[PDB]
Parts: structure tokens; sequence; C-alpha cells
RNA sequence: GGAAACCAUUUUUAUCGCAUUGGUUUGAACCGGGUAAAAGUCGUAACAAGGUAGCUGUAGGUGAACCUGCAGCUGGAUCAUCG
RNA sequence: GCUGCGGUUAAAAAGCUCGUAGUUGGAUCUAGGUUUACCUUGAAUAAAUCAGAGUGCUCAAUACAAGCGCUUGCUUGAAUAGCAUCAUGGAAUAAUGAAAUUAAUGGUUAAGAGGGACAA
RNA sequence: UACCUGAUUGAUUCUGUCAGCGCGAUAUGCUCAAGUAAAAGAUUAAGCCAUGCAUGCGAUUCAUUGAAAUUGCGUACGGCUCAUUAGAGCAGAUAUCACCUUAUCCGGGAUGGAUAACUGCGGAAAUACUGGAGCUAAUACAUGCACCCCAGCGGGGUGCAAUUAUUAGUGUUGACUCUGAAUAAAGCAGUUUACUGUCAGCUGACUCUAUCCGGAAAGGGUGUCUGCCCUUUCAACUAGAUGGUAGUUUAUUGGACUACCAUGGUUGUUACGGGUAACGGAGAAUAAGGGUUCGACUCCGGAGAGGGAGCCUUAGAAACGGCUACCACGUCCAAGGAAGGCAGCAGGCGCGAAAC
């Protein structure tokens, strides 16, 4: 079937190289998993040695990485939003390895206002909902007050973060490889490849 | 300009957002440098400098190991790829003489290297594949 | 003169090969079409069929009329001219015979006065000509 | 092939086993285990060459079902078990114990030992490493992994190892001067005085060994064993102590 | 919730069709070359100045060898000829 | 025909010259009183076969055995020799590199090699 | 044993070949006291094959010691042949800091429901064909028995292996994005003995079976350097071709494949193409020395099982004494269907000069 046998091709010189024997199984390829958005799917795949590998043909949960603060929380993917390899990835909604995507960040602001004790660009209008205030505005004994005291000293969150927070979607990036462990683990861009990638996208939606 | 492809390149083992330096405010975004090894100095266009090259021997992830050879640069048009002239001497016994040969070695020149020239000397480390034909990483220009 | 260099190996090798087809016996054992034109096909005997039997007049100062016969042999169906040796052993080959046929003993050249006869009779009818020459045996 | 090659022709048989050409096709080929197969000895052939306690290779296996030899403090019941190196084999029945050594031809042979010696063995420091849970292991070149070692323990060394308590008793370091042992090599068998040692750094080093005679030679670090500090064997030697008789030297010594 | 037949599609892709192309072998009217073969026909080209010295290249012609023109060579039949 | 052939007449010097690859290239640096190439020595280097040590299979080709006491045994042989890589030492030969505040500051000679100039 | 002899002429000396002469391989003629070792359908037809054999042996025993059957393990080794094959394959050195592993070594981790044998009812001309009905087991199948967070009173989480990200730097290696230590989620499907026989005196000791994790060993896949036939009546070749980035696939690296991009890569030091009556090597014949020729063939490596292709099971196969199809060629049919692969041993036919 299909083959990653180095023969087939063609010599530095570009000579035409001899075959050396039949198909080897040892030697073998399997159709790309080609993972979309969707509810979850995951197949099993029995691999050389007994092992076995995760074919992940439909996601829509990701458990995604927030660095500069150093968590992690599971998300949704809702979107693929940039693709370097082709644009047809994004046009189809495929999930592979370095794809850009959009992600829930309710599951972030929650986790920020829970370990600082301060909103996330809250909303300069609206009162905060009664799942917000039992967080933000619950009161315990200044023994652990003093917790969130020391940690609020560093608190200060990117602008560039900031707003995309305010539109809820987080522009994050795909590190695992779904087709192969099959989830779709990735992390929150932020800094200088936020900036690129945005650019990106921007430049991209302009044409 | 480092960014000039369609994909943002970094080190993979560099954390450019780490809360602790970007309060601080600094730009100095650290770089890492692997210390090829079998006394080998990291140029310092490798130690200093802004290049990503996911194949270079001190800020990529290719090990040096096996063979150590010498050669000639014969051409430099790929990019970040050379080739290698080695030439050597075969000896026929019947006729107790010798004979020119050569071989030609793909190898991948980091950008650390930026004077090289067709002509200059270079010492090439064995790698792992990196690509069809290049196994070879070079490590030294001797011009 | 030859080269005498320390690296002329290359030089002295090509050459001793590119003149070594300038040699006979060198050409004739690797020409690659001695299988097509030999015969029996680089084998040593073969067996075939009689067609007929034939008078070849001997070379001078010689006078004879030497008794061969014309076979197909049965490998490749080439037509020959055989030798049948000895006195009178014309007589023991009748026309579609069985026969085994050798080389005559100068590695596909005429022999003696006979011109143009490269081979001669070893058996016929599954028979030693020799053994029928000397009455051990007698015709099938 | 298409998989694991299970038998091992008499040919192909190691050299140094010394069997015979015209003995059959095939001959005993070692399981896996603590020691490599070029340089190891099926157990049936321990009994039915070196000791001739089995005449035939069903004996052989008649011998070892019985449960009555021990290598390394254990019961080993295959007769294709790897016996090698710095091997304690123990039959209880006749109270015999063996240590299996090299010749200085560089064949096994039949050293036979006593109680106290047969109570340890000698292995060398093969890595180095700190397993799950943060707990430092040694691993030898026989296998043998032992948690818990002396910090002080490196690479090279040897390390005296109690079969009875499993335990590490002494360390003697890989440094000049000391009792060595090659195992490997053209070399094999012979016993001297480390000397100088060659730092090749991404190959195999190389040691200079001196023999008690006199000689001199040389050899990869990986054939190279400790046997002790200074001159002193922490094992005995069999008969020549490891001293490479020049060919001569063999004639006139056996007249 | 598991699941057989079945349907659709992707991939590996045997095999069959034309088509093009490479390599081997081979029929054939007829037209020729070579060689071999005791005693065929025609002449006399060459070997002596071989009876027109021989030969090389070239061109033309003639039953055939060959003849002739032009320029060379001596492997010539002259190592030489008097100022 | 490398060792090791032949080319006037026996087969064989291209009609002649220019010329790239190839091959080959003058002498010269401590005598006296940085790289290579090469050589020496080691390391790594399956048997069977070949060479070769031992050993009355009755000899031999073979084979790898066996030989001693006395019984509960001792001692044995199954040797040794047989491009590339690494290291060590050697520095002739052959290539290759260096310079156009003090110091001798730094350019071998000019081939009965070659090129160019000048004379008549 | 570093060797020659006959033959051109009326005679001579040369060049030069032919012939003789020594060994070996294969075939063959004539002929062969007893014995001892011993090659042997390679050459051509990897052509075709009648018939026999060549792969079978702890848990579960209401049959009669152990049948039958269900499990488990093996059948990927061993045997054969040399068709293909000329950066293929092999030999020596050498990586895997780019990987995968049953068997073997060392460390560490007394639950329920159904199915066969058996009984019984059947179909088919015909297979090692099978559908229903009634029981019944398991080593089959299923279930499984000091630091972080919130809050320092107290609550949670933390086994091995594993995905992603981040923190400090407990061993190593020439060097590690390796191995250790931590932190965060989450899903991941693997795993931390409901086994056999038990023995000794509530206390002990074994065999067996099952089972993952780490390191070895053994095996394998790939990678690097050097060498390895003839040919110019083959001089230019190459377009996934050479490289870059991002991914996909794989056990893993890799144009292995895909998207975008650049125009590269080999070559008179012989590329590319063609031929090979070409598997490579260890080796064999001959043999002063230097060599010439050969090597299908018992050992090592590779490849194939009529030609291709595809896959199931598995630790391991692109297996063929496994399956699936097409091609070529056969076999049995009651014409509805069912099958086959001796380049295993022995035999047969063809082919041949040539082999039980």
């Amino acid at each position: 079937g299909i083959s990653r046998d180095s023969w087939h091709k063609r010599y530095k010189t570009g000579a035409t190289q001899p075959v050396p024997h039949k198909k080897r199984k040892f030697e073998l390829g399997r159709p790309a998993a080609n993972t979309k958005i969707g509810a979850h799917r995951v197949r099993l795949v029995r691999t050389r040695g007994g092992n076995e590998k995760y074919r992940a043909l439909r996601l829509d949960s990701g458990n995604f990485s927030w660095a500069s603060e150093q968590t992690t929380r599971k998300t949704r993917i809702v979107d693929t939003m940039y693709n370097a390899t082709n644009n047809e990835l994004v046009r189809t909604k495929t999930l592979v390895k370095g794809a850009i995507i959009s992600v829930d960040a309710a599951p972030f602001r929650q986790w920020y206002e829970a370990h600082y004790a301060l909103p996330l660009a809250r909303k300069k209008n609206a009162k905060l909902s009664e799942e917000d205030n039992a967080i933000l505005n619950k009161k315990r004994s200044h023994h652990t007050m003093k917790k969130y005291t020391e940690r609020q000293k560093t608190a200060a969150v990117d602008a560039l973060l900031i707003e995309q927070f305010n539109t809820g979607r987080l522009l994050a990036r795909i590190s695992s490889s779904p087709g192969q462990v099959g989830q779709a683990n990735g992390y929150i861009l932020e800094g200088k490849e936020l900036d690129f990638y945005l650019r990106k996208i921007r430049a991209k939606k302009a044409k | 300009s480092e960014q000039t492809e369609r994909a943002f390149l970094k080190q993979p083992t560099v954390n450019l957002n780490n809360k602790a330096r970007i309060l601080a405010g600094s730009k100095k975004t650290p770089r890492y440098i692997r210390e090829v090894g079998l006394g080998f100095k990291a140029p310092r266009d490798a130690v200093e400098g802004t290049y990503i090259d996911k194949k270079c021997p001190w800020a990529g992830n290719v090990p040096i190991r096996g063979m150590i050879l010498t050669g000639v640069v014969l051409k430099n048009k790929m990019t970040r790829t050379i080739v290698v002239r080695r030439d050597y001497l075969h000896y026929i016994k019947k006729y107790r003489r010798y004979e020119k040969r050569h071989k030609n070695v793909p190898a991948h020149c980091s950008p650390a290297f930026r004077d090289i020239h067709p002509g200059d000397l270079v010492t090439i480390g064995e790698c792992r594949p990196l690509s069809k034909t290049v196994r070879f990483n070079v490590l030294k220009v001797n011009k | 003169g030859k080269p005498k260099g320390l690296c002329t190996a290359r030089k002295l090798k090509t050459h001793r090969q590119e003149q070594r087809w300038n040699d006979k016996r060198y050409k004739k054992a690797h020409i690659g079409t001695r299988w097509k034109s030999n015969p029996f096909g680089g084998a040593s005997h073969a067996k075939g069929i009689v067609l007929e039997k034939i008078g070849v007049e001997a070379k001078q100062p010689n006078s004879a009329i030497r008794k061969c016969v014309r076979v197909q042999l049965i490998k490749n169906g080439k037509k020959i001219t055989a030798f049948v040796p000895n006195d009178g052993c014309l007589n023991f080959v009748e026309e579609n015979d069985e026969v085994l046929v050798s080389g005559f003993g100068r590695s596909g050249h005429a022999v003696g006065d006979i011109p143009g006869v490269r081979f001669k009779i070893v058996k016929v009818a599954n028979t030693s000509l020799i053994a029928l020459f000397k009455g051990k045996k007698e015709r099938p | 092939m298409r998989g694991p090659k299970k038998h091992l022709k008499r040919l192909a048989a190691p050299s140094h086993w010394m069997l015979d050409k015209l003995g059959g096709v095939f001959a005993v080929r070692p399981n896996p285990g603590p020691h490599k197969l070029r340089e190891s000895l099926p157990l049936s052939l321990f009994l039915r060459n070196r000791l001739k306690y089995a005449l035939n290779y069903t004996e052989a296996k008649k011998i070892l079902t019985q449960r009555v030899v021990r290598v390394d403090g254990k019961v080993r019941t295959c007769h294709k078990f790897p016996t090698g190196f710095m091997d304690v084999v123990a039959i209880e029945r006749t109270n015999e114990y063996f240590r299996m050594l090299y010749d200085t031809k560089g064949r096994y042979v039949v050293h036979r030992i006593q109680a106290a010696e047969a109570d340890f063995k000698l292995c060398k420091v093969k890595s180095v490493r700190t397993v799950n849970k943060g707990v430092p292991v040694l691993t030898t070149t026989d296998g043998r992994t032992i948690r818990y070692p002396d910090p002080h323990v490196k690479v090279n060394d040897t390390i005296v190892f109690n079969i009875s308590t499993q335990k590490i008793t002494d360390s003697v370091k890989f440094e000049p001067g000391n009792l060595a042992y090659v195992t490997g090599g053209r070399n094999v068998g012979r016993v001297g005085i480390i000397g100088h040692r060659e730092r090749l750094p991404g190959a195999s080093d190389i040691i200079h060994i001196k023999d008690s005679a006199g000689h001199s030679f040389a050899t990869r670090i990986s054939n190279v064993f400790v046997i002790g500090k200074g001159n002193k064997a922490l094992v005995s030697l069999p008969t020549g102590a490891g001293i490479r008789l020049s060919i001569a030297e063999e004639r006139d010594k056996r007249m």
C-alpha cells in the first residue's frame, strides 16, 4: 500500500534507481487523519510492535496552555484562522499541528479571576453576574487575602491580549499532532508571535 | 528580518513569553546554544545572533556524531546548504601507482558561517538525515 | 614510452583495457556473440540428425575423398558438416540417424587436409563409432 | 530473514568454544541474557565439554532438569543459559564451585574455587543513572542493575558483588596502576597493570597494560576489566596468571 | 450501545485495451561481396630496365588484369660527371 | 609487458602545429665542531579453506584428538600466521601556508629553464 | 624446477603465430580385485508436475490414564533455488543524541454469562463445508481486589507509562530538547496476579500462570566513509529533480508525501544510458615474483516461492506447505459449484552433452 521507501526515487545524479525488493511491511504508510472541528471522534490504530496510536478524526475541545501565567485550561476550538501550509486547511477547518485557531476565552478569564481576585478587562458598564461574584466579591479571612495581595503585585496583562479577551475568542496555536496523539493541545499566542499572526490574519482579510 | 516566512519561527526551547521578563520590560530574548562538543567552539555569529535555523549545530537540534571530514567548498547556491568536494588518492596494487578521485558531500551550512565562498576549506560533522542528500553539518571554516 | 608517473594508475589501467580488445583470444572470449555464433552454443558435444552423406576433396598435395555427413543440430536447428572418422565407418551412418557430434580438436578450425570441416562424429544411434569400428558393439 | 533467528550453525559458532568441525550441523544457541553471544558459553556446553559430566545433549538436559546447577546464586535449568565471564557456577551435589575465567589463549576453562571465593563476584560499571523517583542506580556489563551504590563509584570501575546478600561490598577504581583483565580483542585472557590511557573523545579510549613479565600491550577500554587494586587480584586466576607465553616459550615449557 | 449485508468516496493498484518507444530474432523475389575447392576459358598486369621502372594520392576510361593525365617517393635501373 | 614487450625495413610515430582536461615539473632555508602525502609500531578485525605447531586414525588423504597410572585418578592439547578507520613515533623525499615599545624590521638566487626588451 | 620442443627456406638469422607439453572443470569412448571417505537436475526450461510424506505441542477433563474440543505457544526459525539485481547487493570501519521488539537476564511494580467438545435434528454429487435445538468449563471473554490548589482549623490532588505547555538546574555524554525533580489541566483505550499444584508450623515456605515500567542481551529498520564487471557505434544528464519553511505519514529521520518558495543537483577524476550466458563475499583453478580466470553450489549477507498487486494475524510476514483478486496454466463435477502452486525430500515428463 502506501509506502515510505527511499527507492522509487531518482538518485542525486538523476539516475533511475533499481528496485531492491517487493514492498516491505516495515516501510508502510497510512492515510492521513485529516482531523476536523466537530464532535469528539478518535479511532485506535495498531502500530508496529503492538503499540497504538490515536487517530483523531473530529475534535472540538482542546486542552490549551497559557505560558506567561503558567496555567493550562480545557477550552473549545471555535474556528481555524491561519495555516502556514495551505489555506484550504483553514477553509475546511482542519486541525493540524501548528495551526492558528480561535478558542474560548471564558475558561482562562475564570482562572485569572479565581487566581488573582481581579477582573480581566470586564465590561465598563455591565455588572458582574452571580457566578463571577462568587469568586470576585467573595469574602475570606485576611490570612488568605494576604496570598492574593502578594499575587496581585505581578498582574499586568498585555494590551494585545486584553483586546482578544474583550472579543472573548483567544488566538491559539496547536502544538500537538491530532492524527498521532488524538488530542489538540496547544498554547495561547502572546507577544511577538501574537503580533505576527494577527498581522498575517488582518492582511489576508484586507486582501 | 528574522521572520520572513509564512510561519513564526522561534527556538523551541526558549520561552519568549515569561511574566518576569515581560514585567521587567526586558527586550533581551534568551538564545539557546547547545555547545556541539568535540573541541568545537560556537562561532560568535552563532552565540550573538537573531537568525533561527532548526538545523544549525548550535542554534538548532542537530546532534553531531559519527565522522568528522574535511573538504573544500565547491558550490554555495542552495539555501543554507553547500557542496563539499573531498579529494583523495586511490591505490591500484597491480600498477603500484595512484589515481585522483573525488566525492561531493552536500552539507548544511549554518547562517553562523556568513563568510563562506567556493574555495574555503571546511570541516563537516555527520548528523542524522536532514534531507534526501544532506547528512553533514559545517562545523569550522579554516579558509 | 609508457607513462611512469606515480599518479598514472588510471591511464595505465584504461590503456590496458583498451588494448586488450586488440587481442584475438580476449576478444574471442568476451565479444558477446559467442553463444549465438558457435553452432554448439558453447558446449563440447551436440546431438543432431543426419541429412545426407557428402564427400569432401582433400586439400593439396593430398588426394582423397573424405566421407563427411551433413547434420542438423537438435538444440538450435543449425546445419553443420561433420567428419566420420575411421575406415568404412560411413556405412554405419544411415540417413535420418541421431548422431553425437564433437569438435575436431582445434577449437573451431579445420584439421588436416579436410577443408571447412570442424566437427566429427562420436556416436551413431547411441552407439560409439569406435566400438562399431572395433566390433565391440553392433548396430541397434 | 523475516524475524528472529533461533539456530546457530556449528561453523558459525564462536571459535573459542573449540567445537569439533564434524560434530553435527548445529550448535547450542545461547539464549539472550547476562552475556553476549560471542562472549558467553551455553550451560549445555559447560557440562558437555569443559566438565565431561554429560555424554550427549539429552544428558545435559537431564542433568540440568534436576535443579542441581546454580549460576550467580540462582538455580538455572535451561541448557541454553549463557554463562559468561566471572560467573560462579555451583554444583551443590558434588560440592564443586567454579568461576568462568578466560585462559591466556582466550578460551573458557574450569577454574575450581572455594566457598569464600564463590560468595562474591566482580562486575564492571557500564552506566550510572537515576531511575524514576530520583533514586540512583548503576548498571553493570552483565545486565545487572544495583540501586543505591556508593556515589564515588563511576563508569568503568569494578564492583565486588556479594551473591548471598545481593549487595556491593567494595569498589576498585579504573585508574593507572591497578590490576586489569583483558576480555576481548586479541589480548583476551591477559592480566597486567593498567598504564597509559589515550583519551579519544568521540571514540573508544585506548589502554596500555604491562604484565608481570614486562610485556606491554594495548587494547580498547571496553575490553579492560579491573580485577584488583594495585597488583592484588580480588579473585583467583587460572594457572598462568594471565601471562601470554610466546610460541617458542610454550614448546620449551612443554619440554 | 454494539454490530452483518449494502451504498458512496479516497488510496494502493493487479489486469485488459489502443498508442508510442527500446532491445533481440527472423521470411523474402531480386541484387551483390568473401572464402574454399588436383589438373576449365581469356589474356600477361607484377617479379630481370619483367621487355612502357615500380609504387602513393587523385580523376577519367576499358572484357579482365589494367591504361592514361597531374603532383609526389625510391622501397631505382643513379650514393659520382669535373665549371 | 606495473615488474616487463614493440613501432627505419617484419604489425605499428598522427602531415604539421596551437591547446583545455590529464600526467610530469630546476636549484635553494641548522650544517658542523601549520597542514597533508609516505614509513614504523600498535588497536578493531566469524568460522570452514590455504600455510603452519602438536598428535603411529595400522600409513596416507583425513580427523582433533589423546597420553599416563591402577580402580574412588592426574595431567593435558585443540597453537601461530595471515583496502579503508583510529592512535604512536619518524621529519628525508613530494606537495602546501606565511610579513610587500622594541627589532639587522619583512622580497633566496637569477637555471648552459622559459618569456619579453635592446642592437645590427 | 624462474624450462621449453616441431613447423615458412636450397640452406641461414629473425618477427610471428599454429601445434606439441603440465594442471583443473564438464561431457563422453573403451575398460574396471575387494574395501575407506565423498560430489551429484546449477548451466538449458525461476519449465510443468501424478502420488506419498516435509508442523505440531501449560490451563479447561461429567469420554473411555488421558481421547474430543476451547484456550495458549510455535509454524517469520529450519529446507530450497539464484530469476531479478550494477550507489542494488556485499566486505571492512561506523552511527542510531532518529527508532521497534515475543522468548531470556537484572531491578521496580475469591464476582457473571456464553461457547465449544457431548446429545440430537438436517442439507449438499462434491471440500479439513456447515445452520438450527439442549447442556456444560477456563490461564477464553467481562468486572476488578513530601509537595501543589482552595482554605494555617480543615478540605481536595499527586502510582508507572503517556499529550501539551512552563519552572530550577541529579546524574551522565565529546555533546543532549536525554535521564532525574517540580507545576497545570485532560483523556488514553496499556498496567500495578479472582491461575495450577501445593508444602511446613494464626505463623511461614515454594513452584507455576498472568502482567506492565526502566536497563541489558538477541534480532531488526534505516544513516555515514572506502572498495567492487564491460561499454563513447552511450557526452551530457536530472524536474520531486536539488534545497528551504510549515505540516502529514511512519517505529523513527528523510521530498517519504502534501502546500508555498528558490533554481538548483551529477559530469572526461567518465555523469547519464546500454550489455552482462551478473546474486556479493569467505573463497576455487593455475601457480618463481607481479598476475589471469572463476566463484549457481554446504558458511555469512540479499532476494523469490508460476507473474504481478493487496492485506489478515502478530513481537516479528507484505508469509505464499496464510488469505484475497487479476493474468497464464491445470484438477473434480451429478454442470448447480468446488479447488491448485515441489526453486522442501523422493519420484515423473520435458529440456538438453549433462546429474541418484
